[PDB]
């Protein structure tokens, strides 16, 4: 419980659409995750590039002092 | 537990033992801690309270 409430409120923290590319890529807060070529559908931008916001995102959460928290969570 | 008398008490209280303290109260515990900042997480909470 703790864990989703403090993803949801990090991901508040970050951008929008890249927030619901990461929450469709996933199945956070939602059913069923999609592949990355329906998801690009759903933003009809459908390629590598929606994986390059993957991996922006994922980047961006790299520093510090934002993931730590969540770090936490790892044992 | 067995009981054991220490007279020196009030007649509305009891004498009880830290360690089955911490057993019984262990989420109350848990909850302070997290309350008041002194640990980050749950985890965090139990491995201090060990």
């Amino acid at each position: 419980e703790s864990l989703r409430a403090a993803t949801h409120d990090v991901l508040a923290g970050l951008t929008a659409r890249e927030a619901k590319v990461l929450r469709m890529r996933f199945g956070i807060d939602m059913n069923t995750d999609y592949t990355l070529e329906e998801v690009g559908k759903q933003f009809d931008v459908t390629r590598e590039r929606i994986r390059q916001i993957e991996a922006k995102a994922l980047r961006k959460l790299r520093h510090p002092s934002r993931s730590e928290v969540l770090r936490s969570f790892l044992d | 537990s067995v009981i054991t008398v220490g007279p020196y008490l009030r007649l509305h209280q009891c004498g009880l033992p830290k360690k089955m303290a911490l057993e019984l109260f262990k989420p109350f515990i848990y909850g302070k801690l997290e309350l008041r900042g002194l640990a980050t997480t749950i985890k965090a909470a139990k491995k201090m309270v060990e």
